């Protein structure tokens, strides 16, 4: 299937108490494998995934300083865009960037990314076309014209279809196996107590991985929408994730439902109801 | 500017004397600096652990909590969450079915 | 690898 190779990127300013606080943070597949974090005397480009111990000592150094520069550049930055905003020296502010390709698995291109955003609010951003600014305002407008006359969309083109589509490339020989590896998730069901005749029915799944899950109640036949309830899926901590959904069901009737869990680790989704030991 | 969702749950199902994990799950809020508390029966937890903050496709910023517990039947444990999103801080307790 | 940004 298709991989993408993508950098988050974010700037914080903090007046009167140091230095702005600059990350990179890479990811393949939105799995992180590298970081970057300036908060350091001598900060440094790190792996994220055992798979990238791989790289040498010259990788890292050139990472590292390729890091620090973009740093120095998003320092600068952060006072133009005081100076385009109009905005007073004193308040913290927060760029924040998203950085990479998406490749088929024939390849080739799909789609790429540069999205600027300022103070979470989208500025500026390269079109589907890879040649052409979409600006959000009258200050991304400048950071356009700038852009536009030092030909910024074709440098960033040739990244986009070279260093990022090439190294995603190398990055997916070092940690494909990885990558790929697959946690089926284990569900229970338990039973918890409600005002009067009524009972909390919860469908639980654990231990899985990645995070995509869904999870549905059935009652005789048809699915449980307009009650059901759950949680977004979250992390166990242990690189696993975790979700829950749940049901309110009459007193002496929970037998009657049925718990569907549905993942890609699954041989088949799994079917469970509650087991009154 | 955004507020930010909290969830307290363990890493494990809870079970009275086994030693868990206690997560602190907040997500969705923006600016990115949060201040975040583990409190253990209405006391400030002295060891929490962070994950690195990381953000989403649409820029709100997250981050796990996380510090080892040993559940009891009578223990309240709880999130507390300062974020400039929000006039007071938010408190979530750990509810063991959830 | 992570692009050489430009200034904005």
């Amino acid at each position: 299937g298709p991989h993408s190779l993508r950098y988050f990127v974010t700037a914080v300013s903090r007046p009167g108490l140091g230095e702005p606080r600059y990350m990179e943070v890479g990811y393949v597949d939105d799995t992180e494998f590298v970081r970057f974090d300036s908060d350091a005397e001598n900060p440094r480009y790190e792996p994220r995934a055992r798979w990238m111990e791989q790289e040498g000592p010259e990788y890292w150094e050139r990472e590292t300083q390729k890091a620090k520069g973009n740093e120095q550049s998003f320092r600068v930055d952060l006072r133009t865009l005081l100076g385009y905003y109009n905005q007073s020296k004193g308040g913290s502010h927060t760029i924040q960037v998203i950085s990479g390709c998406e490749v088929g698995s024939d390849g080739r291109l799909l789609r790429g990314y540069q999205q600027y955003a300022y103070d979470g609010c989208d500025y500026i951003a390269l079109n589907e076309d890879l040649k052409t600014w979409t600006a959000a305002d009258m200050a991304a407008l400048i950071t356009k014209h700038k852009w536009e006359q030092a030909g910024e969309a074709e440098r960033l083109r040739a990244y986009l279809e070279g260093t990022c589509v090439e190294w995603l490339r190398r990055y997916l020989k070092n940690g494909n196996a990885t990558l790929l590896r697959t946690d089926s998730p284990k569900a229970h069901v338990t039973h918890h107590s409600r005002p009067e005749d009524k009972v909390t029915l919860r469908c639980w799944a654990l231990g899985f991985y990645p995070a995509d899950i869904t999870l549905t109640w059935q009652l005789n036949g048809e699915e449980l929408i307009q009650d059901m309830e759950l949680v977004e899926t979250r992390p166990a901590g242990d690189g696993t994730f975790q979700k829950w959904a749940s049901v309110v069901v009459p007193l002496g009737k929970e037998q009657y439902y049925t718990c569907h869990v549905y993942h890609q680790g699954l041989p088949e989704p799994l079917t469970l109801r509650w087991e009154p030991p | 500017q955004k507020t930010p969702q909290i969830q307290v749950y363990s890493r494990h199902p809870p079970e009275n004397g086994k030693p868990n994990i206690l997560n602190c799950y907040v997500t969705q809020f923006h600016p990115p600096h949060i201040e975040i508390q583990m409190l253990k029966n209405g006391k400030k937890i002295p060891k929490v652990e962070m994950s690195d903050m990381s953000f989403s496709k649409d820029w709100s910023f997250y981050i796990l909590a996380h510090t080892e517990f040993t559940p009891t039947e009578t223990d309240t444990y709880a999130c507390r969450v300062k974020h400039d999103s929000m006039a007071e801080p938010k408190t979530v307790y750990w509810d063991r079915d959830m | 690898r992570a692009y050489i940004f430009a200034n904005i």
